[PDB]
RNA sequence: CCUCCUAAAGAGUAACGGAGGAGCACGAAGGUUGGCUAAUCCUGGUCGGACAUCAGGAGGUUAGUGCAAUGGCAUAAGCCA
RNA sequence: ACGACCAGGGCUACACACGUGCUACAAUGGCGCAUACAAAGAGAAGCGACCUCGCGAGAGCAAGCGGACCUCAUAAAGUGCGUCGUAGUCCGGAUUGGAGUCUGCAACUCGACUCCAUGAAGUCGGAAUCGCUAGUAAUCGUGGAUCAGAAUGCCACGGUG
RNA sequence: GCCCGGAUAGCUCAGUCGGUAGAGCAGGGGAUUGAAAAUCCCCGUGUCCUUGGUUCGAUUCCGAGUCCGGGCACCA
RNA sequence: CGCGGGGUUGAGCAGCCUGGUAGCUCGUCGGGCUCAUAACCCGAAGAUCGUCGGUUCAAAUCCGGCCCCCGCAACCA
RNA sequence: AAAAUGUUCU
């Protein structure tokens, strides 16, 4: 919420100053943050998958959508319609909160952290990262975890260009490299 | 959001070591005691320090001094 | 390795040769047998052909090679595989 | 119970607990403790936040955890680049420090195949 | 068929067969060197040696493409 | 018994002509109501790789149809509830 | 020249197989502090107290002693308290990175030891197989020789037993 | 739907008229042999096939069907 | 070129038998026993499952074709 | 119960 508030008054203004946009609608805005834990190895056991889902939920206060396999592949020994991942599409106040947590609290907790990768923006403005150890979110209790698990965070935004997206991210602190 | 079957989402009080009292909505439940935040964690000084290391000639000079 | 009080070792002849080379700035790789010799800051830029028992392997002296001995960059045994 | 990145064992005695951090062993842990003003016998359970903070600060003063890894790794890389005997050894996965390879290099060699 | 057989025999023979003044780099002989396979100089119209990091010098034959590239990159080796 | 072609633009049309399938399956895979739109490709991103899952763009039905082929199918006959 | 002198390299190589050792895998243990008890030796281009510096290997000054005198040289297991509580651990120390010390013209190939860091394998070992009948085995240390330096080897010595 | 044979320890098979897990073999260890067989000890591992029900629970005892073997009889 | 069967670790056989689990004996390799080789004991490695297409989520497995093999029938005048 | 053999000339 705080982050959102900051954005409306400050970040947007900064963007306007720097890029010289015509409208206030033209400024990039983050549309959704899409968390994903593609557990995969849950083909052996669904309990693991469940655990992963729980962890995800803890991290970001929604409850994940257990994404199944779209097409079958024998390289990983999966069928189509196998629970083979879990996602959390975040939007709005909750999403903002999550973002804040990531940037202000959780990214600082990353092990051996010397900033993010700036060269990781998909072309069309949207950012993605992935946490190696999911303990970095303080929502997880270290005594309870059984698996060295992780997820990928994915900041979707209205930015047309990658550069714009990057700028937006910067305006929301974001260390990069 | 669909009621009941989400986890609880209370506005807890995160409090790190360096005086940054931080109120956020999370699903920990209890109040959080952090190490590091954006207003302390080295992504400004650390970077600087890491970079400033490499050198052989200087070392040699130090060892010898003429 | 060598004591800090005793001062980093260099073969006298190589030191002289190196000095000469630096003075001239003439390039042309120096034939060297004394592998036991710490590379100096003045040696940077030069090529020194360090003996390996059989041949004089030419080492182009980089800034990173200083506190090393010459023979470090001049492998004596020629092993590939069994 | 976080210090310099990674988590520390809650039950273990501080001297030993600290040792969990990459870049502190026994002696360094002891030193840290001394700096703090804490005894060796006390556990992370029954250890105050303020107390912890000081310890953390002390630890920071040393090149530890990820930083240490980065440094050591970097050194190795440099050596490799140099192609100095040591560098060569590193690249091959043979003993750097001047051991016999005819027999008993199994740590650096890895577990024998034939 | 006979021709083919002969060819085979020749090949076999070749296989069976298969089974330091040379290059004085810049007025100092006995330097660790080797001929490069990009173009292999014998009595060629001059040669040039790239001082490699490992395996000493690689002789290239003067007016080579690889050698030119190397020069462009860094002339001091 | 079914699909194509042979078959000469209605139907039909032979050959020990050329190609493949069927002898079922499904109480949902049927009925309906509401919704959704594919294969593939690029860039990016925890283990994750040429190939699982997630971002967006290109793509525009190349896919899908419980199974052969043909004809169909976005109003979808495809995929969800 | 299959003789001789020199410099550098090699005898230390490493898919691998065997021998003999050491260290381990731990609680009859480790780690920490306190404290007791040896024997045998060696030593003048040597051994090198005390005092000072150095976390330490060691450095500085420097007596003493060709040594029942002085030195190497505080024996270690043990014992007494504390801690760890069966974990790949406060076991284990390999490995490797960094910083060093000494010797010696010289420690790159290729020395040892130190410090800090790193903390492999290994949780008692398949077939098989060796030693030992008493102060023996097992275990714990200590010295010597050669040796500038450099032993887990060898040769001795005692302790526990 | 005519009859009758067989469903457990890893495998091959015995067995109580209501309260429990037993053999030979295979696997682990040991004893033995100079070595290996054959011994010989010892442990070990099982929702007695799954599910309702009588009842205090019940391989045990009733209601509920596939698979292979032999014979006899039907079948437009 | 008409009918079947097969091609798999160096050899021989299983598996295919109705796709997703590479096994058995001999050999090989490394140990051990021995004086030494045998025999025996222990440990280990080894295979794009003829080849090429294809079907597929995926093939050793199902299907086609081709390569080599082994049966076989190739007749009545 | 089971235990085969030992390259030639000295
Ligand atoms: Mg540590
Ligand atoms: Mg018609
Ligand atoms: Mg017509
Ligand atoms: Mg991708
Ligand atoms: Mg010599
Ligand atoms: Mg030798
Ligand atoms: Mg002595
Ligand atoms: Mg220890
Ligand atoms: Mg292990
Ligand atoms: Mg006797
Ligand atoms: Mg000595
Ligand atoms: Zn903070
Ligand atoms: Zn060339």
């Amino acid at each position: 919420a705080k982050l959102h508030d900051y954005y409306k008054d400050e970040v947007v203004k900064k963007l306007m100053t720097e890029f010289n946009y015509n409208s206030v609608m033209q400024v990039p805005r983050v549309e959704k943050i899409t968390l994903n834990m593609g557990v995969g190895e849950a083909i052996a056991d669904k309990k693991l998958l469940d655990n992963a889902a729980a962890d995800l939920a803890a991290i970001s206060g929604q409850k994940p959508l257990i994404t199944k396999a779209r097409k079958s592949v024998a390289g990983f020994k999966i069928r189509q319609g196998y629970p083979i991942g879990c996602k959390v599409t975040l939007r709005g106040e909750r999403m903002w909160e999550f973002f804040e947590r990531l940037i202000t609290i959780a990214v600082p907790r990353i092990r051996d952290f010397r900033g993010l990768s700036a060269k990781s923006f998909d072309g069309r403005g949207n950012y993605s990262m992935g946490v190696r150890e999911q303990i970095i979110f303080p929502e997880i209790d270290y005594d309870k975890v059984d698996r060295v698990r992780g997820l990928d965070i994915t900041i979707t935004t209205t930015a047309k260009s990658d550069e714009e997206g990057r700028a937006l991210l910067a305006a929301f602190d974001f260390p990069f490299r | 959001m669909k009621k009941d079957i989400h986890p609880k989402y209370e506005e807890i009080t995160a409090s790190c070591s360096c005086g940054n009292v931080m109120k956020i909505r999370s699903t920990v439940g209890h109040d959080l005691n952090l190490d590091v935040c954006s207003k302390c964690h080295p992504f400004f000084t650390g970077k600087q320090r890491d970079v400033a290391t490499g050198g052989r000639v200087d070392r040699f000079n130090k060892r010898f001094n003429i | 390795p060598r004591s800090l009080k005793k001062g980093p070792f260099i073969d006298l002849h190589l030191l002289k040769k190196v000095e000469k080379a630096v003075e001239s700035g003439d390039k042309k790789p120096l034939r060297t047998w004394s592998r036991r010799s710490t590379i100096f800051p003045n040696m940077i830029g030069l090529t020194i052909a360090v003996h390996n028992g059989r041949q004089h392997v030419p080492v182009f002296v980089t800034d990173e090679m200083v506190g090393h001995k010459l023979g470090e960059f001049a492998p004596t045994r020629t092993y590939r595989g069994h | 119970a976080r210090i310099a990145g990674i988590n520390i064992p809650d039950h273990k005695h501080a001297v030993i607990a600290l040792t969990s951090i990459y870049g502190v062993g026994k002696t360094r842990s002891k030193a840290i403790l001394a700096a703090a003003g804490i005894a060796e016998d006390v556990k992370i359970s029954e250890l105050s936040e303020g107390q912890i903070d000081t310890l953390r600060d002390e630890v920071a003063k040393f090149v530890v955890e990820g930083d240490l890894r980065r440094e050591i790794s970097m050194s190795i890389k440099r050596l490799m680049d140099l192609g100095c005997y040591r560098g060569l050894r590193h690249r091959r996965g043979l003993p750097v420090r001047g051991q016999r390879t005819k027999t008993n290099a199994r740590t650096r060699k890895g577990p024998r195949k034939p | 068929a006979e021709e083919q057989d002969a060819a085979a025999l020749k090949q076999l023979q070749q296989k069976s067969y298969t089974p330091n003044g040379r290059v004085v780099v810049e007025g100092v002989g006995n330097l660790m060197h080797h001929i490069a396979r990009c173009c292999q100089p014998i009595p060629g119209d001059e040669i040039v040696g790239f001082i490699t990091q490992g395996r000493g010098i690689s002789v290239h034959r003067a007016d080579c493409e690889q050698l030119a590239e190397l020069r462009s990159h860094a002339p001091e080796r």
